[PDB]
DNA sequence: CTTCCTCGAAGGTTC
DNA sequence: GAACCTTCGAGGAAG
């Protein structure tokens, strides 16, 4: 159920449902929570710079 | 061509022309490019013409484009790659550049490089493109709407000004020599006096007198022919049109100088509100013939003495 | 036809007509194209008519478009691509073109080339020598950089009684209706100085003579027809007379405010100011003052009242 | 029906009606379309009604639309080119068209053609579109809001005027026969004199009297029922409403006739400044009960002899 | 429920009720929809409540919306498309509608149709939307803002009046029974004299007194509880607030009753110029405490005795 | 946490607390919600805190939003559908809510139902929502910026005033007890007088003086330290801010004391009109530094002797 | 140095710099994050530089972004998720971010967590995210433009201000060494005076004088050369630019010092009226050359004597 | 070469070019061994 | 970018 | 000379 919850949370943050699905779908961890997924889906998409 | 090509030929603008010469010579005394330059002034004083002279005097090639033609960062970056060491890039109406591109220019001007960021997360990387030294030259008519971070990068400023009778006359003399027509110096002075200090107006008047002189005359512009031509046209010795005279005459004869509102004056001369405020009123203010007040327009003593009517406070 | 075709047919406008003849002859003698011309002035004076006469005198084929139709740069670029050497492009109501399109014109008028971006791509055009003619009623609405590029400015003026009399007779012969010289003069006085208004009266008077008369316009029919239309010999309408009468008999000539006067005649405020007052002020029947407007001595004599300062 | 259909039935407007008869007859003898017509003037005087009468007398089909519906040039360009030779186009509330759309009519009205841009991309091209002979009819309350170049193109101008008591009495009697009620000639005049000169108001009063006569009466309108019903509506013999009477009374009893300012008068009657100046004051001035002066409003002698005081 | 549901429960407004009864009964006999009606006047007097009563007496469903909710003509067309034969449409704050949408009702009210443009935009044409019979009810606080052509189409006009003490007292009693509270007739009269003639104010005071009377009273609204509770709420025995009292007191102690100008007085009370003229002064004039004069305004004898000073 | 949570902890505002206690208690005997309440006055006096206290005393949940956060009618519908029976909705900056949305609150407050149109085109349809009982608490910095239709629907009003020296002293002593800190009575009284009568300023300054007493002192707040710390900050002996000093120094030097309008002054001091009118002007006027005049504000003699100028 | 790392190396801003030192080390003694800090003042004074110094003195890695770079709430949450305990987040033009961000930033700054609500009707849940301690540093060009409830969360205010003559001479001297230009103390002071308080102007003038002195002299910037170079640049000894002299010179010769309005003035000299009242008038009024009378601008006595005109 | 091909295409996308047009622009370059800088330089240069 | 409208100034009368 | 009333004119924020 955390899969849909994470996507629903990202939709609230302004991500499109299609992109939120693709973003969350890139991550895979059956035991991850909606919170730990969100903390990963965002880190994977933000462009870090040095 | 009509446009001058070198400082030796460029008439007037001695203030800006004198300053630029010192900066250009100091740049040549070093293996360096000229500082970024911005040109200010009203329409029609040579802002476009001056850019070419700077390039020729620098001994460099000139790249030319306009603000509206640039809409994506790649447009500017692609043009910037074309620039060889010391090349001059001229951007017209630089104030119309979109923010999407305006924001890219800062690192280019200050560091001569662009650093394109790409990727995301662990794939986040950037590529660094070295740019050869160059000098950006900008021209604008509405400087007040530039952003402050851009204005902070320009190191040289030039304010254009209206030409004056001793030099505006020489532009008529020279232009009359491109056509095959002889003109007396006294006739050229009469044309300059009415050109409002603007080169385009002087050239337009000369073209109109040329047609008359070769159809209603012997094809020579003498003082006698000039008076007839300038009598067929409405332009007075102060440069006032027929309607300009009608405005002043109306205010003095019917309202005793005012104050009078814009709407009331428009219906008396049978013109649109927008036309009197934009076509005719601006020059009357600069010449000092009328003032604008919270209660309406009012004529000044300077206007009374020109029309030839008695004046009393 | 109603529209004159050559300067020999064009009555009046002696100032503008004289200048255009000099510049047209000089251009032909040099085999060059005419400079860009701007025509402006009040409605109904002849701006559109003069544009066609210029083309006929130059001996060229005229391309015609209008400002409201050009919505995007692609529209104007297609039109400009069809111009050949010496062609004349006429744009009516030029004041409506979006300023995004005028900026494309700044360079095309001076250097005769177009180098612009337009699914987006670049486009380049080299333009042959051509003459642009613009006509507008709101000249001040054009940008200062555009007005500075026009080389000829023609400002239209109102006509005089002798010119209008000659125009009325010319139009009468097209309708093949007989009219006397003094009858034609009585219509001219009422035409407010405008050729279009003079033609409108003639059309209405003709309709009366065909139904209530013998199909001939004479000093007797004209007086009856004009009384039915209720147009004074100074050209004042029924409502115009009601305004002056109300001011002289209820406010002693003024001053009175626009709001007070409008409600007293049962008229809308915007209609009095924009449709009736302009002609009354230009003819000198009313004057505006800081406290209101007052009827002048000319109004008293016309209405038949004793003036007292 | 409640709207007249021919000049035989259109009572009043002698000036406008007489002119249209001559111009319509002349147009038929020459076998050509009627010139463009603009109808303007106060509300409820018969502008819309006359537009249909013209179409019937000309014997052609009438196409109808309104200014508020036309919002872009595409709409007007589509209405045009759907016209057949001799059609009549009627636009109501013509003052609402955008000025960018009015300027398209300039060529259509004078030269029967319009310039159009067609296609896309490299296929973009201009073309002339040619129109058959047609007559445009406009109706508006705000003629001063139209552009000067547009008003100059209308060839016929009709300014409507208020009706007189003989004409209004006949209109009431005609309407009384569309319904099934008998009305005495003496009672018909009693309504006409209270209708402020407007046909719509005369019809409204009759409808209200009909409802009273068939509830509190025997279903017939006579001087007795009329007098009673008008007492319930509280409309005096001059057409003054309840609030109109209160204004005049207060001016004569507290300020001795004035001069008095609009604000001071509004607060004393518990009305607001805008309702008094826009709803009630306009009719009181046009009928001569109030006079406006630099110092304020003043009650005239006609008001004193109407309210029953002495003009000392 | 607080809102009256039928003409038998609706206290006051005798002039408006008497007329509406006759017009509603006559409409039923003919089996037709009722003519359009406009309700206007001060806030809180019962305009919205009267609209619901009319719907119940006619026996139809009432659709409800408001002027400022409509922003473009598309919204109005959607609302009218939902109408069913005989429905009543109530529009609150009708004067807030934009003029461009107000002019669309002109044809709907007189002829029950609307001109609408249809099609994707490349090909399009106008068509008549035909509306069923319906009754429009409008309510407004300032009818003077409506255009003349709109006001002329309403067939019934209802001008609301402030309530008198006899009727306003019955409203306080009626409300007490719904709240299951006991109130002595002397106490009901006290609340009425302080309610400025407005039912909305009377109900608000009763709710606050009821809370006080049961927390530190003995559960009954006696004449002594009302005096104490109304002191806490800061409502004078004439309905004046502390700001109103400050104005009157200053005029008596610092100017001997005036005359004094509005600008001078406003500064002496630390109040904004326009607030005093629009928010506080109107009630003081209507009640007779202040009088405007050509040289300023003066406090009358009534204002002196109410404060206890000596008149001279 | 510093925020009080019950009426026993909330210091000051005796006039407001006394009324809320009665109404909240009376609303507990009956099993119903509290009436809608409007709180207004200067910023930082504690009106947001009162909303939490009201919720805790009733024993219900609190939801919080602001006028600017609601952009369209659909936003409010989503919020109102998420309220349980008896919940409290708190709306800050209520005076900035969009007019098209404010019209929807009137119905929800007065009748507890919402009529809304949903969908588009042929799918456009109305919805009727029936809401559970709830209490709206509104907060505004401007007493008179609300519309009269809105202000009339609130059943309870509370004007909040600046705190006096004894109250702020107790608030400073309480705050210095939540933090691990020690303060002498002499220092607490000094800091209170310096705190512009505002609790938010008092708490903010105490946090800063605490830091100075540790690095530049022995970790204890004494009058000798408090004087130095407050003089290192810009806080004047009278508690005037840097903005306050600019205002007074500009009026006395650029206008010779005035009069000057606050509108033109706003742009000369480079401060937003609404901030200077609502945050700063009220204190300077209420404490006698600035006085009102017909033309505008003028600096009093007290201001000249404070800034050290000569009262010429 | 010109690009300092620690406060001892930073030139000027002694007031702001002295306050930060106490707060920075005080936070270290308690081993906790620093309070949120708001920097404000004119542009180009060194706000961005100071943010790096604060990070070094704390001993933390700086993270940087800007208001316009944030477009949706998720953007900020992502950045905040990437934070490490003690990190400092710098936001330039913090007032430009959309309100949808501020709604989340509040609880982030105050509670160090965010609670994204989800579900509707019978479904309602949230996700609760823990955040490590951090310090927010914001910089703006104005104070009043910041959201009121946001401005209350910042605990430290840093008012930046224009540099004094001693500081500018030191900056000029350091910059000259980078260019390898030899400049005497008198020449450095002359440039400092005319740079009118801003380092960017001081750098620009020095570069230009270098070019002149390298050609019109021996590469040594002497006082005699510096004064000649400045007259060639047309820079007045009071720091008035070319256009500034034109405004003053125009008022004296064409209007006798005025009064004259901004509309007329902006038309006489070919300029955009906004530019004059925004760029040029501020410096001329602050220095006492121009006064903003209600009738219009007027030239003061200083301007007459400064420009070299005999006063009236 | 996929590293340089992807970098050049992705960097070109960061400059506002469409993915398809960016692919075509880079696809026109023959030399795979040249660095992304040379690839983007020539790609932008050829489109000038 | 434009129209509306509202805020301000001032002419004139009276006590 | 203080207080009322009417009329005109130019901005600016709500479309
Ligand atoms: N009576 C009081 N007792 C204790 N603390 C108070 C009191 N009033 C306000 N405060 C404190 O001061 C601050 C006031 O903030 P808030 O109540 O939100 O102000 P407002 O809502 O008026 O803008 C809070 O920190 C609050 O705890
Ligand atoms: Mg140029
Ligand atoms: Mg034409
Ligand atoms: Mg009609």
């Amino acid at each position: 159920d955390a899969e849909q919850e994470a996507v629903a949370a990202l939709v609230a943050l302004g991500y499109k449902p299609q992109e939120a699905s693709r973003m969350v779908s890139k991550i895979a961890r059956p035991d991850a929570s909606s919170e730990t997924l969100i903390r990963d889906a965002l880190r994977a998409a933000l462009h870090h710079h040095h | 061509t009509l446009r001058p090509q070198y400082f030796k030929e460029y008439i007037g603008q001695d203030k800006v022309k004198d300053q630029l010469k010192i900066f250009i010579e100091a740049a040549k005394l070093r293996d360096e490019a000229l500082d970024h330059t911005l040109l200010f002034g009203p329409p029609g004083l040579g802002k476009t013409t001056m850019a070419f002279v700077i390039a020729n005097e620098m001994g460099v090639n000139l790249k030319q484009t306009s603000g509206p033609a640039i809409e994506k960062a790649g447009d500017l970056v692609a043009i910037l790659n074309d620039l060889e060491p010391g090349d001059i890039l001229f951007i017209d109406e630089i104030h119309r550049m979109p923010m999407a591109v305006e924001e890219v220019l800062y690192s280019a001007m200050e560091d001569y490089y662009i650093d394109i960021m790409i990727g995301a997360g662990e794939t986040s990387r950037s590529v660094h493109l070295d740019l050869p030294p160059f000098t950006l030259v900008g021209a604008t008519t509405r400087a007040g709407m530039l952003s402050n971070p851009l204005r902070a990068r320009f190191g040289i400023n030039g304010h254009m000004e209206y030409y004056e009778l001793p030099d505006l006359t020489e532009i008529v003399e020279r232009t009359s020599e491109i056509f095959e027509m002889t003109i007396t110096p006294e006739a050229a002075l009469e044309l300059a006096r009415r050109s409002r200090g603007t080169p385009r107006i002087a050239n337009r008047l000369l073209k109109r007198v040329r047609d008359y002189a070769q159809i209603m005359g012997d094809g020579v512009i003498d003082d006698k022919i000039a008076d007839q031509a300038l009598t067929m046209l409405d332009v007075d010795h102060e440069g006032l049109d027929y309607v300009d005279q009608k405005i002043l005459r109306t205010m003095i004869e019917m309202y005793g100088g005012g104050p009078v509102g814009l709407g009331t004056l428009s219906v008396n001369i049978a013109e649109e509100r927008e036309t009197v405020e934009d076509m005719y009123e601006p020059y009357l203010i600069q010449k000092g013939f009328i003032m604008r007040t919270r209660t309406g327009r009012v004529a000044t003593a300077k206007a009374y003495e020109h029309m030839g009517y008695d004046y009393t406070r």
